[PDB]
């Protein structure tokens, strides 16, 4: 009689690097590095609010675009590419302190 | 529902590294400029 | 992801046969190996039977040893449990469920995992007795304050609660059961209310038996 | 290394899905195959305590210092890049060390617990076989099935059988 | 002696891969070479021990090895890797270095434009040799799927040269050479040479004269 | 993991306050107890090496580049914020993965020197006895305390008993 | 640690220049020297891949915040000093730490390739000799230079000698 | 650094003995084992001799064993083979050159490096055949547009090719040899030109043979 020991193995292993071998191969192996994500701002269980075409400078000074914005209390601010701040032409000193600020803050 | 997003969308993974944009904001993995990383989770395959 | 669907409830006589069968979806059921578990009312939590993902063995627990059969098909994704000769030690709660088993019990696919998917839906609550499946008596409990509604005289008890169809649920207390002398059990639930809307709102309590197809609703005045 | 999966097993059991460490024996009965319960599940409790270890982290909350929308200050601008381009660089460093230390950990703990399960078999067959040094076990008398399940079972009695080896071996 | 698969093709960019089997003798065991054959040149050190690399490696190229065979990975190929590649092994049993058979690879190339074909007589003093020589040539153009037929006075005859692509463009360049005597050189007026080339709509047609 | 002390040591000895790796009898005379002096010491210089090579720090010398009784800029202490707090993960990551790593191979170390000493008193016992498996010696023919004394003073003489060693288990 | 190197071969042999892992032999013949290739070749090919992963860095392309030849604002100059050193802390730790383990490992690597050709040996002269815990094999019978290069060749039989071996022990 | 010297080509009739030698410099010779490798013309590589860095051990490939003989001189830092009995499947192109080879065969000195100190140098081209070394022919073949050099009737064919001392490289096309029925090659080689420069340019090909010290050059004109 006989009895032998052993262990197993797959037709197609996966290849690691190690500190030694810099391609081993192994079973069923886990990646690491995430690459995709999610084309999407999941909000769901945060309380929102888009400004849309609204600045955060003109919640402050009150620009047309930003009625909708003047005050208010969120969680989360969403700040957009076309965000108009001024109406009548000009610019801010400091303005990104005070953008900063204003995207930290919860409410005015 | 999210905890991490970035300028393209938001990340929903448990993973401690990712590969998409080194900014982001919230709750966070690391950015890593390594394209994969694969740890072994089983011994040395010995093909018969 | 986690959704199921249970059968074989219901009020059996003591010395018959009881059959339960739940069916789970979301996964691939074909590799997890699955538990049937019973937790008597009250508590205490004792285990029924184990099964493999191939039904290679069973390794049934003594106190039902060679008394219970439970069995697998992966093909519908089911797990049944057949039991005969129904004494008072089998009137309990029955959990199909998948727990931390031994590795052979599952599949080489979820082994290297650290999900450790997890479990246990919800109840079955099979009584043996004399039948008599009696149908729900209620009244309204009416006068800070409070208000209610008691639910009595009735067999058996999956009874469910709600107030306005299950919209109010702050300061609700839903009260256990109490068995009398009558082979009947009784429930109080009651609700918290500043004094001061006694004749104001529309106050509904609705009450649902389900082995009896009872559905009660009723409101409270002074 | 140890010399258990790189070392004298030069041939890996595809076909023994039962676990990752089984006995395939062949006696008079024919040729059978299990899996031994222990070191398998050791092996299954190490990697998901790895991975349990692994997968949690609080991640302290982070907020954005650069404008997207908008022009920053050319010199903070560049101390910033600097700054989250070493940041990156670090933790990419980091993530090659810990995978690579952490393939070669599990590897070696694989073939540790190989080699651990071989001593507890040899000293359950302490006075009655020898080893090949292939992973076999040269019988030199017999064993039943049931003896290989005492052998699973970590029951086998070598002194029920060592005076029969003896005169096996002497005459 | 190694497996000896011929040739492999891919795009740039495809992470094209090249295999090579052997046996317990060779492959082991055993540790594997690769190395690189450009065009024209010599050959140049790419993989040793199987997954390393020398310093003029870029990182693009690997190495591997699972258990009797191993395997070759090009990651960022692109126009200037167009070239040979020959595996390598040492032997147990033969104490040397046994090798494969050898791999010519080339890139997918988009279709160019049809060959800038140019006919050319035999110059005044070929035929001073008591020899004559017609050249035809076709020069960039893609793939080497080409047949060209000689028309003397409108008849074939009966009883060419092409390089690799180029390490810029992948494009090729065919050229035949129709030698006769001067007995049978003078005897025909007309010469000319067609092609069936698959990058054109019918057989183009060049044709010089003599004087 | 070797197989020593998570493996077929089943118990630790409590009692055994004389080192972490001694030896136990029980003869004619009575039990007896002692500790080997070689592997304890290796394993006490391992550490106190370890702890040495880890509490040495020069520590460059830094200062103060935020105010605490003043305002400063918001950009700049928003970079300031994000620099340290990043500093900060990096460093609790560095220290979460030192501890755990020097802590699993401090117990593994310890494992292999247990395993060491054991391979050393088996060298020492070769032919004249046997290891039943639970770390125990089952001495074939006897041992005194002076045997015991040259079993832990690496003396103990094989030849002397092999033929009576023989002789006992073949009659 | 295995016991190899730093264990029961009390001495190394200088003189062997032919590997890291020989054979020195005294037969009747005379004084013998050899090396085995496999583990020497194992040992090779493993620092070689240890040092190929250690040398390759992209190393991603850094530029000048700081200006040398005229002077910076205070407060920036101030952090960017306090990030460099910072930094410049993290690399020097890591260094440090890499070094340290990757040493440890390298010893303890060749220790374990000596520890398997020596069981490896032991399998091939299973039943033939006994180990004396020097490092060396006390051959009961012979061995002629022929048999030493099948002990290297790894093609020594045993069935041979067993009987011969058997009847030296008994008589 | 990789610098070097080779000798031994030529053209050796069949049954003669060739002898061919390497030696280079930038490095020390002394540690490294050497190895000789054979490529017939086309392609196939075919590992000829193996020798140690003190020349301990030959061990021969079996295609010329027993009729090759390799040796090395570390002193004046030089290997050299001879080989008898030249058949014509001995006609190849010989390198010298240092490969990844076991362990012994190198010193205990580069053991310990990453290096890899790599090599393969040039080429030998050994021919064998009734030797008749013949002179270079050539023609020039003139007329986007292209024009060229055609190089025929010679042997051996170590030939090289340029235009104008090896200034243009850009579009040129050097085409492989055609051996013909009379022991003879051929070779063509042309470079491409807008259709703008017929009678502009001084356009010159130039063609060295080796084993017949010809060097020609040729214009090229409407
Ligand atoms: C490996 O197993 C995991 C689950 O453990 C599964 O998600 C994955 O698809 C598997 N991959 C391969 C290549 O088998
Ligand atoms: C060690 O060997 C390397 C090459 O492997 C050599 O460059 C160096 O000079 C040697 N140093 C000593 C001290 O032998």
């Amino acid at each position: 009689d006989k009895i032998c020991l052993g262990h197993h193995a797959v037709a197609n292993g996966t290849i690691v690097k190690t500190l030694t071998n810099e391609q081993e191969e192994v079973t069923n192996a886990t990646e690491t590095v995430e690459s995709t994500g999610i084309n999407r701002l999941c909000m769901k269980g945060r309380k929102h609010k888009d400004l849309g075409n609204c600045h955060p400078i003109g919640m402050l000074i009150g620009t047309p675009a930003c009625d909708l914005h003047l005050t208010g209390m969120w969680d989360t601010l969403i700040e957009r590419e076309n965000a108009i701040a001024y109406c009548y032409p000009g610019a801010t000193v400091n303005v990104e302190a005070l953008r900063q600020k204003i995207m930290e803050s919860g409410g005015i | 529902e999210s905890k991490c997003f970035w300028r393209g969308g938001s990340i929903n993974t448990r993973l401690p590294f990712q590969n998409l944009s080194p900014r982001t904001v919230g709750q966070c993995p690391k950015y890593v400029n390594r394209r994969s990383l694969m740890l072994a989770t089983g011994m040395r395959n010995v093909p018969e | 992801q986690v959704q199921l669907l249970e059968s074989g409830g219901g009020v059996v006589q003591p010395g018959r046969s009881l059959r339960l069968s739940c069916a789970a979806s979301g996964f691939t059921f074909s590799n997890y190996g699955m538990h049937w578990v019973r937790q008597a009312p009250g508590k205490g939590l004792e285990w029924v039977a184990i099964i493999s993902f191939d039904g290679s063995k069973k390794y049934y627990a003594n106190s039902v040893k060679g008394r219970s059969t439970i069995s697998r098909d992966n093909s519908k994704n089911t797990l049944s449990l057949q039991m005969e000769s129904l004494g008072p030690e089998d009137t309990a709660l029955y959990y199909c469920a998948k727990l931390p088993s031994p590795y052979y019990f599952d599949s080489r696919f979820v082994w290297v995992a650290a999900s450790a998917f997890h479990f246990w839906g919800q109840g079955i609550l099979v009584t043996v007795s004399s039948a008599s499946t009696k149908g729900p008596s209620v009244f309204p409990l009416a006068p800070t304050a409070a208000l209610g509604c008691l639910v009595k005289d009735y067999f058996p008890e999956p009874v469910t609660v709600s107030w306005n169809s299950g919209a109010l649920t702050s300061g609700v207390h839903t009260f256990p059961a109490v068995l009398q002398s009558s082979g009947l059990y009784s429930l109080s639930s009651v609700v918290t209310v500043p004094s001061s809307s006694l004749g104001t709102q529309t106050y509904i309590c609705n009450v649902n038996h389900k082995p009896s197809n009872t559905k009660v609703d009723k409101r409270v005045e002074p | 290394l140890f010399g258990a999966i790189a070392g004298f097993l030069e041939n890996g059991w595809e076909g023994m899905v039962d676990g990752w460490y089984g006995f395939r024996h062949q006696n008079a009965q024919g040729t059978g195959q299990a899996a031994d319960y222990k070191s398998t599940q050791a092996a299954i409790d190490q990697i998901t305590g790895k991975l349990n270890r692994l997968v949690e982290k609080t991640n302290t909350e982070f907020e954005s210092i650069e404008s997207e929308f908008s022009e920053i200050e050319h010199q903070i601008g560049n101390v910033i890049n600097w700054t989250k381009d070493s940041i990156t660089d670090i933790w990419t460093y980091q993530a090659e060390l810990l995978v690579a230390m952490e393939n070669q950990h599990t590897i070696d703990m694989a073939d540790s617990e190989m080699l651990n399960l071989y001593e507890r078999v040899r000293k359950q067959l302490r006075q009655n076989a020898e080893e090949d040094g292939k992973g076999c076990f040269e019988i030199y008398h017999a064993c039943d099935d049931s003896c290989m399940e005492s052998i699973r079972n970590n029951t086998y009695d070598h002194s029920q059988y060592r005076e029969e080896a003896l005169l096996n071996r002497l005459n | 002696m190694l497996t000896q698969p011929p040739s492999a093709s891919g795009t740039p960019g495809q992470r094209v891969t090249i295999s090579c089997s052997g046996s317990s003798s060779n492959i082991g065991g055993n540790t594997v070479h690769w190395f690189q054959q450009l065009p024209g040149t010599a050959p140049k050190l790419l993989i040793y021990t199987n997954s390393l690399r020398p310093s003029g490696v870029p990182d693009r190229f690997s190495g591997s090895k699972s258990g009797t065979s191993a395997s070759l990975a090009i990651s960022g190929l692109q126009s200037e890797d167009e070239a040979d590649y020959y595996c390598a092994a040492w032997d147990d049993s033969l104490n040397g270095q046994v090798f494969g058979g050898g791999t010519k690879l080339t890139v997918l190339g988009q279709p160019k434009a049809a060959p800038s074909v140019t006919l050319f007589p035999p110059s005044s003093e070929e035929l001073q040799a008591n020899k004559a020589t017609l050249v035809c040539l076709i020069s960039d153009f893609y793939p080497g799927a080409v047949t060209v037929a000689w028309k003397a006075d409108s008849s074939p005859v009966k009883a060419e040269t092409t390089t690799p692509s180029k390490q810029s463009n992948n494009k090729y360049a065919a050229s035949s050479y129709l030698s006769l005597t001067p007995e049978q050189w003078k005897s025909h007026r007309s010469y000319s040479c067609q092609v069936t080339h698959e990058g054109s709509t019918v057989e183009k047609t060049v044709a010089p004269t003599e004087c």
